[PDB]
């Protein structure tokens, strides 16, 4: 199964609160249950360093999570892809400085 | 000339939105119609 | 007999029926939701 | 007595808490699905 | 001068539709994971 980048573009999914998605499961899996009654990443990071010969920080984020959000350009109607890495300090990155961007002006 | 040409395109499709809008304005009451009767059985059984 | 067994029927009837309740709700929503996707493209179809 | 009454506490918690989940999915999805409508009528708000 | 603004907004509006196209496409999958897991419970 080869890697297809356009999956992540058309993928129907995103991040969520997921708090009630844990509690949904415990009132799920008890139902049911009462009827009855060195990480891998470091090896990957050492996988390249074996076949690379260098850390190559550009690759290190590629081994991490990568957020790909498809957008459209009002001028050309065409597409431009907004990306926020996992360790990226910029918007969308899991490491970011508060305050962050809010829709308060826009949504109203 | 194109001004009216674009106005027609505006006006015509602008209704198609309200169609699709009121097509999807039928959705918000769906389970509110659907599972509120299913939500009856909650405290019962 | 009828003390425990009947107190099951109150529970037996419900644990069967919510299925057909939920099964419809899905196909209810998909059929109602998929009109949105269909209606949207038709707007593109106009535009 | 302790055979059934503790095995009856199974369903007593099971079938009532199952139907508690539906409340949230009602108060989640249809609170979320109305955002799509806000956009669509805002799409015309562009024009 | 009008037709430009009149033209420009037509393209802009149809763009956000495809911004909304993926948005609406979420709801059918939003339905399953909020229902399908509830089914085996009652089963």
């Amino acid at each position: 199964p080869p890697i297809s980048p356009e999956e992540q573009l058309t993928a129907p999914g995103g991040d969520t609160a997921t708090a009630e998605d844990v509690s949904i499961t415990q009132e799920n899996e008890e139902i049911l249950a009462l009827v009855q009654r060195r990480s891998l990443v470091e090896w990957l990071d050492r996988g390249w360093e074996a076949l690379a010969g260098g850390d190559r920080p550009d690759w290190l984020w590629s081994r991490r999570s990568i957020s790909v959000v498809l957008r459209h350009h009002y001028g050309t109607k065409q597409r431009f892809v907004v990306v926020s890495y996992e360790n990226s300090v910029a918007w969308g990155g899991r490491r970011a400085r508060p305050p962050r961007l809010s829709s308060e002006l826009a949504t109203a | 000339e194109r001004a009216a040409v674009l106005q027609a395109q505006r006006t015509a499709a602008a209704a198609a939105l309200e169609n699709a809008a009121l097509q999807a304005a039928e959705l918000p009451v769906d389970i509110e119609r659907r599972i509120r009767p299913i939500e009856q059985q909650v405290h019962h059984i | 007999r009828s003390t425990g067994r009947s107190a099951l029927a109150v529970l037996i009837r419900a644990c069967r029926r919510i299925q057909q309740q939920l099964q419809r709700t899905r196909r209810a929503l998909f059929q109602r939701s998929n009109a949105v996707l269909t209606s949207l493209h038709h707007v593109r179809m106009l535009l």
